[PDB]
């Protein structure tokens, strides 16, 4: 009926822009629940060191989402954190290795091998779309002519995506292509702290509906696994010209998430969903029938205090909510 | 031996089209620009029978260029020199910073630089804002870092319009207030404050204007930042360079906010009937309710004091008014500064505005006494900010403009830090 | 430098924006011709803020009125300053909406739209810097509401960084001129709610209150109520069209007034507001018109400020006058008012002045107020488009123009979202 | 400084308080307009008390007239010096209280006084410093003791420190124009005893004594009645009004004339009061008028003091005199009639005068009573109450308007406690 929204920290190893810098190693890890960073307390359900890799991060944190999705709840997996701090590494990471991919094949691998063990009459009927926030607009990746999505709501009320490049796969190896085709199209940049500065919260929507012939029972699950951007310090990063103006859209976005998720530790009344758009696709996630998994992410170095700090009790006022599931 | 003086915001051009006329009348330059050695560290030789400002008026917003440029001091400042911007900084630290800031400032940090070449005996810099808006906070803050990394070593004399606990102008000012003071800490030698509040006290009680604006309120200012460096344009008994506020006051070199008081303040039928002699300004400079900021001195301890003075006043009287102040235990000095004065001494006296409300007086002091009284001025503008904070009230307009939470919690901390600094030399 | 494009949708729009031209082209000291006829300097040098230099030494305003119906133009291009418009800007369909929201944002206005926007570009263009969009309209009837929102999203994506300054009537139960008054109403805020920075609720109601009460006029016509609307748009945009003490840009007023992105619905007022007969038994000091201004009476909306608390208030002062008595006033109101000031805010008073009061006034000031008494107007529009909506009353109208019953229902989410959302913060 | 906010309640209270904005206007040289034309400068140095600056040198008065009929507002706005007023401060309602003590209180003044509240708040914080509050109202009729009485409970509770004056007319058996007049009385002192700390109790029989003997007019009016207690007043107020040798405040006569907190019903009188033609035949010294003050003809109520004992009395004496004439003749009043003093108290003639009298006299006193012989007046409208009470006569009308019999029943044990008290210490 209530279940809290589960955090979890992953820190990386020092990036090139770092270790010549002379950063200082400040991640000082007890055990998997409790981190410490300049000798205070930070408390998670599992806090994930440097050296864990992408398959351990994964059988970890979004392994048992994959039996909750399909069961008939909805779940989300989307996460936090500043520029460098390994999101895109975490959710995309590169397609092409078995090793290096991140979570968002890997959710889709486990989905079709669970569909391969179930029995015949289990059919499924999976649909994928995929769009992101460019311009205070929501541009849909798969179809280059439509540049603005409207959200509207469904018969109970709760917000979706409208007009979206809505594909019907069969195979798995589809799937590889649009994600393919998804980052191909996504608008990059470049800056002085991350050549792969991803600009904008891409979100990656799979409705996954199933309908079994022999109980007559038909179940539908709204699966959002979002790419955030991160607050790039204009002092650290030097955010001159046009991506200043991608800077104010996607701190907009992560600010409304701030200002939901503060509402929602302190328990206010209103609970402001409609600040941005982007609170609202993710209302079902913080305060709908979704088990929500947010994995907030650090970077360990010494240039980056001030805002790793903040990315910590972002997850300690997230761990206080809980969905109505 | 020479200066220049910029001005930013409306506070600041408010401020120097009121102080600059103030400065033509002392050395008998005509508001038309033109009439040996007094003249020369604000005003340049403009080739033959002919001067001009080296100051530079600076805003975003053409509000106020516009009515300088035509007004009536027209031929006396540069047209050139006259900087005016494209869009409003609209009370947003963030806006008159990063959008509207580095667009412009490429214009006025190599004006400066290429006016310092003819100049030869640049002693520091003295700014002109107020953080209590947007142009004062945000531009300020931007010229204040590219200068530091660009000269460093020379001196920069702040003066600053803070807010009053209870009176105020805008909504959104600690905002501004506490995400500038977070450059402005460690890249600033010194910087003297005013409030809005207090120095509607000054012409209240003394002076007895019962509907003053903010003309009457900068020509007492003019007084004040015309007097610290009135040893540098005469001759005195005792001259104090430009240099000397940042040796003499400035303990420790994060502890770098003084007060500011003035006195005599008397007017037209009260200067008549009052004697004016330095025992009364003594006392009356270190009056509570005679300052410019409102701060009680009582509670706190002074840290370090210098007492300039204007017109014939001769030496042996003033030391023995100090010495009066020393055995007065109402007011105390801190044990780690037992001989907290610096006298200063100047023959040419004060001027007076044709048609002002300040009468004329033979002689005058300017009292900036460094104290730990701004502490809990300082932690009652922190507390404020902590209820709107809390709230994340007015937080949408700075982060769309690029900013984020962490700057906000960084200048919360490095104010808390502020304050416990001040609470441990206090000790 | 600045400059504001004026845009005028509806019959009302056309009406108060008209006399918004009017009242402002006699502080600048313009003549009904075109030609330039005023006395001091400083009307001449932010003339260019809403007009264009022309041969002749013509000022041609920046009005695009737009209106669904040609007869709405014929009143106002035979006005007593209609022949001062330009003739381009003329642009008006044949059909009207007939009081349908659905008509005039998908088939009346989808057509005419793509006429109005080549017009507002090149408007756009030819100025030195663009500040915002001044918008006339009203919630009621089908232009106003449907075509009035319509043409705003069009400009926020192509100006998404200029502000979008909506001057909006509204109705009211009390004095009610449409049958289908809530359903133009409930679907008009949704749209502005997400597009608009700033919006100016006027009730129709309160300007008669006002003309009733402090005015007292014996037969107050719509001309009547026209003056007191356009007063206030004349009054905010006060500081960047003349000098002073401390100027305030509508941008600046923005950064003050909106604490949050959707709490930009607020209560103009104007003062003074005296009779004939009794301005020699009154006094124009500050401290009697700033409790004036302050009163539920001189508000121009229906909503009583006392029945909630104050986000943040702005009073944008003009004339001569001492900044003391203007620091100390705005002390005093929130001081003895505590109760209906937040106390998570230490000052919630903004305050500005300018040098050059209007003609045949020395000294004024214009009240512009953020308070939680608006939702009170908000929710008794809601259960009127409660009541309608709950068994489809005249919603087969509505359908004919392809508009779906969804849409209806979520305007009533977002309309429960408003409310809501200012009943946190009482 | 010490402004006072004056108040007209009741058709008697807006005649003599118009009688009193005319009389006092003569003495600073006001002209019917509002603009100054006074001979001397201590004129306008003390105008701020009772009037306010405005433009074009004009001074509005702070009378505040209430009513709940509009034909009196006619007659006093069509008056010689109605014109002065302002229109704002003009508020009235339309239906009557027909002589009701209960329709005025519960019903007619309730939905008025919200109103008129709002009127005098702004007047009251527009001053430098509040000192109280000038009432004219009268115990007859329903809107002088229902609505009159109400207002100042609400303005106790809004102003517990400051003073309250109340020139209050009262009924007389031999003087009878209403036949409800001693419920309305009877009623009245119950709030008037617990609000009011200064209470002047003129009657009617009084005055038409006053004028029948000693001014001995051949056609007296209710012009001139109004004309000896508005000298009264302006009496009372002279000391704040011009300078004088020996200054007394209002409330520099209520801490001298008010021994405890319900004996502040006091006997008012004014001197010399002359005929035409028996002004060349008197001395305008100041011990011939003196022993006139004392006199049981000068005083303007029914009530003999030779039947009784003053506890405290008070002569504001006006022009330039001795000092010592002044003393002297203090001392001989109360010695030659010691058994008329009480002798629990070692002086009871308290003293004042100023230096500019009244224009067309040099010298002038007025007389403020406090005495045990007032209470003869209380009990003939006490067995008149009782009279009438003891069968329930006349109550059914109260009674429609929601009052209880047991309100009638407290007012009457307060009026017994009144007529016990005063023989307590006569
Ligand atoms: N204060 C004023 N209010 C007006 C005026 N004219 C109309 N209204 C009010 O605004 C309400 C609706 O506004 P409109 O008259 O513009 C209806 P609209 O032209 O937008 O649609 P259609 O005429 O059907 O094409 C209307 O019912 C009135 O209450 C006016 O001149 N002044
Ligand atoms: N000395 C004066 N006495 C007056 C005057 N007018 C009335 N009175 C006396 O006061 C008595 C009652 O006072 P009012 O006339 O004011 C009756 P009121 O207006 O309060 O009630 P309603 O008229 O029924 O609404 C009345 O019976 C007279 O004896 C006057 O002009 N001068
Ligand atoms: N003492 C004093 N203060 C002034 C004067 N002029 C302006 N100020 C202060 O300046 C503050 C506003 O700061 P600014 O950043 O300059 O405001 P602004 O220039 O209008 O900036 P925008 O509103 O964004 O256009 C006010 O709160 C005033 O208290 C002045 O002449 N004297
Ligand atoms: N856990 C990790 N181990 C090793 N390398 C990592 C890890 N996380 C991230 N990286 C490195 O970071 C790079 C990718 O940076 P990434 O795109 O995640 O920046 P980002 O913070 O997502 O940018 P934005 O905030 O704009 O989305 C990769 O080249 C990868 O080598």
């Amino acid at each position: 009926a209530e279940c809290n929204i589960k955090v979890m920290c992953r820190f990386r190893p020092l990036n090139e822009s770092e270790v010549n810098r002379g950063d200082k190693y400040i991640a000082k890890f007890q055990g998997e629940d409790t981190v410490v960073i300049a000798s205070k307390p930070y408390a998670f359900d599992r806090v994930f060191q440097s050296s864990t890799s992408q398959e351990q991060v994964y059988n970890d944190c979004a392994k048992k989402i994959v039996k909750d999705v399909l069961e008939g709840y909805n779940g989300t997996i989307f996460a936090y954190g500043q520029t460098s701090s390994g999101k895109t590494h975490t959710m995309e990471g590169k397609l092409h290795d078995p090793e290096g991919m991140g979570i968002i094949p890997r959710i889709v691998q486990d989905i079709f091998n669970y569909i391969y063990s179930m029995d015949e009459n289990l059919e499924f009927h999976i649909k994928v779309s995929y769009f992101e926030i460019y311009l205070d607009k929501i541009r849909d990746l798969l179809d280059v002519s439509k540049t603005n999505l409207s959200v509207h709501e469904d018969k109970n009320r709760v917000p979706y995506v409208k007009g979206c490049t809505e594909r019907f796969v069969c195979s798995p190896d589809e799937v590889m292509d649009t994600i393919d085709e998804g980052k191909s199209n996504r608008h990059v940049a470049v800056t002085n702290m991350n050549e792969h500065s991803s600009r904008s919260h891409s979100i990656f929507l799979i409705n996954v509906k199933q309908e079994n012939t022999q109980t007559e029972q038909k179940l539908s699950g709204k699966l959002y696994l979002v790419d955030l951007a991160g607050s790039a310090k204009v002092s650290k990063t030097g955010a001159e010209g046009a991506v200043l103006d991608e800077a104010k859209n996607i701190n907009k976005s992560l600010s409304a998430l701030g200002n939901v998720i503060s509402a929602l530790a302190e328990g206010s009344t209103y609970v402001p969903y409609r600040d941005s758009k982007m609170t609202r696709i993710l209302q079902d996630s913080l305060g709908g029938n979704c088990r929500t998994t947010i994995v907030i992410c650090c970077s360990p170095s010494s240039y980056n205090e001030s805002e790793t700090k903040s990315t910590l009790l972002f997850g300690q006022r997230a761990k206080t909510i809980k969905n109505t599931v | 031996r020479e200066c220049i003086s910029i001005h930013v915001g409306q506070a600041g051009v408010q401020i120097g089209n009121a102080c600059w006329e103030l400065y033509c009348l002392e050395h008998g330059i005509q508001p038309d620009g033109q009439m040996d050695d007094s003249f020369n560290t604000f005003f340049s030789e403009t080739g033959a029978g002919k001067h001009v400002p080296r100051a530079v008026f600076v805003d975003l917003e053409p509000t106020v260029i516009d009515e300088v440029r035509t007004g009536t001091y027209r031929q006396l400042f540069h047209p050139e020199q006259l900087i005016t911007g494209k869009e409003d900084a609209a009370n947003n630290y963030a806006r008159g910073h990063y959008t509207i800031g580095k667009e412009i400032i490429d214009l006025v940090l190599d004006r400066i630089r290429k006016l310092a070449d003819q100049c030869t005996g640049l002693q520091g810099f003295l700014v002109f804002h107020s953080f209590g808006g947007g142009t004062g906070s945000g531009f300020t803050s931007l010229l204040m870092e590219r200068l530091s990394v660009d000269y460093g070593k020379k001196s920069k004399l702040e003066f600053s319009i803070y807010p009053a606990p209870q009176v105020s102008t805008a909504v959104v000012e600690p905002y501004n207030s506490i995400l500038t003071t977070h450059t402005t800490l460690e890249h600033s030698d010194c910087a003297f404050m005013v409030d809005n509040e207090a120095i509607y006290d000054i012409c209240r009680r003394n002076l007895d204007i019962e509907r003053p604006t903010y003309t009457n309120l900068n020509r007492l200012i003019s007084q004040i930042v015309s007097s610290i460096t009135a040893s540098l344009r005469f001759d005195g008994a005792l001259n104090v360079d430009l240099t000397e506020f940042q040796t003499n006051l400035v303990p420790y070199p994060r502890i770098h906010f003084p007060l500011a008081t003035y006195a005599p303040v008397i007017s037209a039928e009260k200067a008549y009937h009052e004697q004016l002699t330095v025992a009364e300004i003594t006392n009356a400079c270190f009056e509570p309710a005679n300052q410019m900021v409102k701060c009680d001195p009582r509670h706190g301890k002074y840290m370090a004091c210098c007492l300039l003075y204007r017109g014939d006043v001769v030496p042996k009287d003033v030391n023995a008014a100090i010495a009066t102040i020393k055995t007065k235990r109402t007011i105390q000095f801190v044990d780690w500064c037992p001989t907290g004065f610096k006298v200063g001494i100047n023959y040419q006296p004060p001027t007076v505005v044709p048609g002002g409300d300040l009468a004329k007086v033979q002689r005058a002091v300017c009292m900036l006494s460094n104290t730990t009284a701004i502490a809990e001025a300082w932690a009652r503008l922190d507390h404020k900010f902590d209820l709107m904070y809390a709230k994340r009230a007015f937080v949408h307009w700075y982060v769309g403009e690029g900013m984020e939470e962490g700057e906000f919690s960084e200048a919360r901390e490095d104010m808390a830090a502020l304050e416990k600094d001040y609470e441990e030399v206090g000790a | 430098m600045r400059e504001i494009v004026h845009i005028q949708a509806g019959q009302c729009g056309n009406q108060i924006g008209a006399k918004f031209w009017e009242v402002i082209s006699d502080e600048h000291g313009i003549d009904p011709t075109g030609s330039y006829h005023g006395d001091s300097d400083l009307q001449l040098e932010r003339i260019n803020v809403y007009y264009n230099e022309a041969a002749g030494n013509k000022y041609v305003p920046r009005a695009i009125l737009v209106d669904l119906e040609p007869g709405t133009m014929d009143s106002v291009r035979s006005g007593p300053f209609g022949q001062i418009f330009r003739p381009d800007n003329f642009v008006f369909g044949q059909s009207g909406a007939g009081n349908n929201w659905a008509k005039g944002h998908y088939t009346e206005g989808a057509e005419l739209v793509d006429s109005v926007l080549d017009v507002v570009r090149k408007e756009s263009e030819s100025c030195d810097c663009l500040q915002g969009f001044q918008l006339t309209h009203s919630l009621g009837g089908g232009t106003g509401s449907g075509m009035g929102t319509l043409l705003i999203s069009k400009i926020r994506e192509e100006y998404p960084d200029r502000i979008m300054n909506t001057f909006s009537v509204m109705p009211s139960p009390k004095v009610s001129d449409t049958v289908v008054e809530p359903y133009n109403a409930t679907l008009s805020v949704h749209q502005l709610v997400e597009n608009t920075d700033e919006t100016y609720s006027i009730d129709n109601e309160a300007l008669y209150d006002i003309c009733f009460r402090t005015l007292k006029l014996t037969t107050p016509t719509y001309g009547d109520l026209n003056h007191l609307v356009s007063a206030t748009m004349s009054g905010v945009t006060t500081c960047l069209r003349f000098p002073g003490q401390l100027n305030a840009d509508l941008r600046k007023l923005a950064v003050n007034m909106v604490p949050f992105p959707r709490l930009h619905f607020f209560m103009p007022g104007f003062a003074p507001l005296t009779s004939r007969g009794s301005q020699q038994y009154r006094a124009l000091t500050v401290p009697e018109l700033t409790q004036q201004m302050f009163d539920s009476k001189n508000m121009m909306a229906a909503c009583d400020p006392r029945h909630g608390r104050y986000l943040t208030v702005a009073a944008i002062f003009r004339g001569r006058m001492s900044m003391k008595e203007v620091d100390e006033q705005m002390l005093n109101v929130q001081n003895k008012n505590s109760s209906y000031f937040v106390e998570w805010i230490p000052n919630n008073v903004k305050t500005a002045v300018c040098d050059i009061p209007p003609r045949g006034l020395k000294m004024s000031a214009t009240f512009i107020g953020n308070s939680t008494a608006i939702q009170e107007l908000f929710k008794r529009i809601s259960e009127q488009f409660t009541a309608m909506f709950r068994r489809k009353a005249f919603l087969h109208w509505y359908t004919g123009e392809g508009m779906d019953e969804m849409e209806f229902t979520e305007a009533e989410s977002n309309m429960n979202d408003l409310v809501s959302e200012y009943q946190q913060y009482q």
